[PDB]
């Protein structure tokens, strides 16, 4: 469920959680259903963060 | 056939290799314009660097090798007088 | 008026073939290529103590390269341009 520039959210999803996982972490973005998929489980962590930006 | 007369000599065993034969321009315009390079030649420019870089590589890796050794074997005989140089005096004495 | 009992050449009877001079070169020339290549093989640059580890900061980065390889592997983007870049069959001319 995301309405934008996806590849906006992309930029600050891989640059926030970069720092943790040591390497820029492998994304598929997909602009027709409005929707991302990263690899690994960082859920909780998502959560967190899409908390802070008040999404 | 005698490619060993040419090996001798120095030059390819097949004419096809590396001779002035396949390395040169072999068409030109009429005004003199150079030609678009040629296909051949291209790639084995590319290759034959690729080669180069490699013994350049590998030469630097085993003179750095060397280079390491000789180092470790000084730092040795250095910590064997190390050994003299922190050593308690013996009053033990006949 | 004479035959090879069985098959040509499998069998405890065989065809008699001689071996010729021909063959006598062949296999003197590949001898001779090998005598040589023992005597460069025979003398190392560096001793087995000295080449311990040489390059394991190569070889540790090649395998990181090959994991990389591999770890880059996804489901490629879908982009908005190929689905509406479909409708493009009706396009009419008026």
């Amino acid at each position: 469920k995301v309405e934008g520039d996806i590849w906006a959210l992309q930029k600050d999803v891989e640059d926030f959680l970069s720092p943790l996982l040591g390497k820029t972490p492998v994304t598929q973005v997909n602009e027709v259903t409005g929707t991302l998929r990263v690899k690994g489980y960082f859920d909780q962590q998502l959560k967190a963060w899409l908390l802070e930006k008040g999404f | 056939a005698g490619s060993q007369w040419r090996l001798q000599q120095g030059f390819a065993a097949n004419p096809s290799g590396y001779g002035p034969l396949t390395e040169l321009p072999d068409w030109s315009y009429a005004d003199g314009r150079p030609a678009p390079p040629m296909k051949g030649q291209l790639r084995r420019k590319a290759q034959r660097e690729k080669f180069a870089r490699r013994v350049v590589l590998l030469s630097q890796e085993m003179d750095a090798g060397l280079q390491a050794w000789q180092l470790r074997q000084q730092e040795k005989l250095q910590e064997e007088e190390g050994k003299q140089k922190n050593a308690l005096k013996s009053k033990g004495a006949l | 008026r004479n035959r090879i009992p069985g098959r040509q050449w499998i069998g405890k009877h065989r065809r008699p073939r001689p071996v010729s001079a021909q063959a006598k070169q062949n296999m003197i020339r590949r001898l001779e290529t090998e005598a040589e290549n023992q005597y460069w093989l025979s003398r190392p640059f560096l001793t087995a103590e000295q080449e311990r580890g040489h390059a394991a900061v190569r070889r540790a980065a090649a395998f990181q390269a090959l994991k990389a390889a591999q770890a880059a592997r996804f489901p490629a983007h879908r982009r908005l341009e190929e689905q509406l870049g479909h409708l493009l069959v009706t396009r009419k001319w008026s």
